[PDB]
């Protein structure tokens, strides 16, 4: 990498709700420019998540292209958001660095569709149910997510995330494809 | 000169329940008899409606007055303390009036803080005012709330006009009576809401509604006086007072933010506290409550 400038876009602050009105706005900047605009690195992530419960985030330290960073600096689609929402500006980074990624991509980690599958498909009895599907339907784990809105279940809702381990080497790549990363820029330093 | 028993403050600014109804896009300007929100059931039982698939234009219609009247306590038992009360407030009201809390109740009025998740989704949030003092139109008003900042204290002057007008209503020798119809493009197939009982929703007579508490508490946003961090702006008004979504309390009693020490030393002491302490004092006297142990 011969450019030292990569910035992102945090989560913007209100008193109408908790964060996770901030995570929808954040979804909806998403939506426009990030995760559904398009590309594979565009995403958000926070590096104020710890390990041993799969929290959200506490700041804003974003890493990913221009366009999708300098659309969302005068755009008027951001009412309210924009009342506490800004940043600061760009400038030169240093020479060296390492290649580290972590974020979240879009996992199989729910029982029920291959449960129905298995439903549509085997019609599974009760002792055959508890014998042929096995003790491995309860799949759900701590990760990191925020109050998604949509017409999925009736009030907001979580989600996991899953990302890969990273060196002091260099390289660059793309997040998932949703909104989130895959090995994408990460709070750090 | 001691404390009295109890203390009752009825609540001005007096809210009504939230009506809903849907309309669709360019065809609005007949908002009078639209559709309003059944309440369906989909498959605990989640039997919460969404809107049509052709209406978009969730007409919010709700209305409110003002009762007016705080110099005198609606419950006390003291002669003396009463009358410090009395000289207390009618000097207050021989000092300033009502301007910078009609003007902040306008910048509650400007934002949809109003609406706590239906603002997030709406394209033009468009705030329809009529004047009644009868079943008619007097005077009519149009807002937008994505050109209105949610945080920022700014009054414009439509906002400075309507905020006159309802300072005319609140200083008590004037009645104004002032509806709010507010627009949340949610979509066509998009989930309404109406408040939550203790899933447990709330509807009316052949339509669904939204509580007035909420308004209640929404529209006396004011609170921009906790010591922690002021990113957030304002949140809402009571002794003790914060958002009970985070988990945090803001207005600490180690700290002189409180409307207790303020009173004592107001009162009692004659030691009397500033012009904004004597704001929040009068906002929190505005929107009623209980007082006294």
């Amino acid at each position: 990498m011969a450019m030292d400038h990569y910035l992102d876009i945090r989560l913007r602050p209100d008193p109408e709700f908790p964060p996770a009105q901030l995570m929808s706005v954040l979804f909806g900047k998403l939506h426009q420019a990030l995760v559904a605009q398009g590309g594979d690195r565009i995403g958000v992530s926070f590096p104020d998540l710890d390990e041993s419960r799969s929290r959200l985030g506490e700041r804003l330290r974003i890493h990913a292209s221009a366009d999708d960073l300098r659309a969302l600096l005068a755009r008027p689609w951001l009412e309210g958001l924009r009342d506490h929402l800004q940043f600061g500006e760009p400038a030169v980074v240093p020479h060296p660095t390492p290649y580290r990624q972590v974020s979240r991509v879009q996992a199989k980690s729910n029982p029920e569709r291959l449960r129905r599958r298995l439903m549509r498909r085997h019609d599974l009895s009760e002792e055959e149910a508890r014998k042929r599907i096995p003790d491995t339907v309860a799949r759900a784990l701590d990760l990191p997510f925020v109050t998604l809105r949509s017409q999925s279940t009736g009030q907001h809702f979580r989600l996991f995330i899953r990302h890969g381990p990273l060196q002091v080497t260099a390289e660059e790549g793309g997040f998932t494809c949703y909104g989130l990363s895959k090995g994408g820029f990460v709070p750090w330093f | 000169l001691s404390t009295a028993s109890v203390l009752a403050f009825e609540r001005k600014l007096d809210p009504s329940d939230a009506l809903m109804s849907a309309g669709a896009w360019a065809q609005r300007d007949a908002s009078q008899e639209w559709p309003a929100v059944t309440v369906r059931e989909k498959s605990q039982t989640v039997d919460v409606a969404n809107l049509p698939s052709d209406a978009d234009t969730l007409k919010v219609r709700f209305t409110l007055r003002v009762l007016g009247g705080a110099g005198t306590p609606s419950a006390c038992n003291d002669a003396a303390y009463r009358d410090k009360l009395l000289q207390t407030v009618a000097t207050y009201v021989n000092d300033q009036g009502f301007a910078e809390l009609a003007r902040r109740y306008a910048h509650n009025l400007a934002n949809a803080r109003f609406l706590w998740r239906n603002r997030v989704g709406a394209e033009a949030v468009e705030v329809r005012i009529n004047h009644i003092r009868q079943g008619e139109v007097a005077r009519a008003w149009r807002f937008d709330a994505l050109a209105i900042g949610l945080r920022d204290f700014k009054a414009d002057a439509e906002l400075d006009a309507l905020a006159e007008l309802i300072a005319s209503g609140l200083s008590g020798s004037g009645h104004v009576l002032l509806e709010v119809v507010a627009f949340a493009r949610i979509g066509d197939g998009q989930e309404v809401f109406p408040s939550q009982e203790l899933k447990t929703l709330y509807s009316v007579r052949d339509a669904a509604a939204i509580h007035s508490q909420k308004i209640g508490n929404a529209l006396r946003t004011i609170d921009t006086w906790y010591p922690d961090e002021d990113g957030l702006g304002p949140i809402a008004v009571e002794p003790y007072g914060s958002v009970t979504s985070q988990g945090k309390a803001y207005r600490q009693p180690k700290q002189k933010l409180d409307f207790y020490t303020l009173l004592d030393n107001w009162v009692l002491r004659d030691e009397a506290p500033a012009v904004e302490q004597q704001h929040y004092v009068i906002a929190n006297l505005i929107r009623g409550g209980v007082f006294g142990e």
